[PDB]
Order: C-alpha cells, then sequence, then structure tokens
DNA sequence: TATAATGGGAGCACGGATGCA
C-alpha cells in the first residue's frame, strides 16, 4: 500500500494523520480445464467485464 | 504429438467459433457461406493448395480468392474479427484432424 | 450421430551392369 495524500491536524502532543491510501487486493480463480481465459496478463478489467 | 483435454476443448472450441464467425460473414457481406468458408480455408492452407470446388457457383482460382479476401479485410474492425476468428477456426480445424490419426489406424486395424 | 477408445503384422546360380568404398 502506498499513501497518495497526508493531511495532519496538530492536536496537544500528537498529531492525527488523514492518509489517503491506495492499494491492492488479490483474489484466486482456479480454472476448469473446459474453461478458457478471454484476458491478456496485465489488463485493466472492470465492473461486469468478463475475465473467464 | 495427441493433445491433452485442455487443447482438444481449444481447438473444437476455435472450430465451432469459427463456422459460427463464418456465419456471421455470411449474414454481414451478404455472400455464399460455402464460398467464403473455402477463401478462408485457402488462405489458411496457403499457396500450396487452390482447387474449384464441385459446390460452389463459382470456380476458385488465387485472383477470386484474393478478391474476397479483400472483400472480407474491408469491412470494419468489429466485422473484421470474425475474420481472424474464421482463420484461426480453420488452423485449429487442421491441427484437430492432424493430431487424432492415430485413432483412425487403430480402428481400421481390426477390419 | 455422442462413456472412452489414439503407431500393423507377417515371413540355386550365374551373368552383366552399376554403385560404392
Amino acid at each position: 500500500v502506498r499513501a497518495a495524500q497526508v493531511e495532519a491536524e496538530e492536536e496537544g502532543e500528537t498529531v492525527y494523520l488523514t492518509l489517503f491510501l491506495e492499494w491492492t487486493e488479490p483474489k484466486d480463480y482456479r480454472v476448469q480445464p473446459h474453461m478458457n481465459v478471454v484476458v491478456p496478463e496485465g489488463a485493466r478489467v472492470e465492473a461486469g467485464d468478463k475475465i473467464v | 504429438p495427441l493433445l491433452t483435454l485442455e487443447e482438444e476443448v481449444e481447438l473444437a472450441r476455435k472450430v465451432e467459433e469459427g463456422m459460427e464467425a463464418i456465419k456471421k460473414l455470411s449474414e454481414i457481406t451478404g455472400l455464399d457461406p460455402d464460398l467464403i468458408r473455402e477463401v478462408v480455408r485457402a488462405k489458411i492452407l496457403g499457396s500450396a493448395r487452390v482447387r474449384h470446388i464441385p459446390g460452389l457457383k463459382e470456380t476458385l482460382d488465387p485472383k477470386t480468392v484474393e478478391e474476397i479476401d479483400q472483400k472480407l479485410k474491408s469491412l470494419p474492425k468489429e466485422h473484421k474479427r470474425y475474420l481472424h476468428i474464421a482463420r484461426e477456426g480453420e488452423a485449429a480445424r487442421q491441427h484437430l484432424i492432424e493430431a487424432n490419426l492415430r485413432l483412425v489406424v487403430s480402428i481400421a486395424k481390426k477390419y
């Protein structure tokens, strides 16, 4: 994960950081012999786009 | 070499989708499905083999296969997709037939 | 036209001419 923007608020002896964070969460999909992958390596898909 | 399950299903899929693509190009271009199929097959097999088919209304010669090929390539990208599909379909057909030749022998040895 | 099946089976004798080592 990488922090894009960092907002800082000074309170007492402490600072509160509001972090805008960007990361990636992996999910595996097991492909059976009777199925074929319709998507290339490193391709960017969207919601509703068919992978397998 | 003999195929595997995934390879077999792959080639079969490409063949079926290839025939479907030929039907699609028939619907689009307005030509004869047989003619289109024979032209695609002609381009897949290459310059090695060209011959007139009894079923076709027109004689099949490299001039004609070039005319029809260039007529198919003049289609828009989405319509030009079915051409690639049909080509890879024919290739898959060739590989599929070539892969199963042993079975024929094992069956014919009993006859 | 639909389980899956994938590489066979038999069976003397001397000459000229050419091919090869």
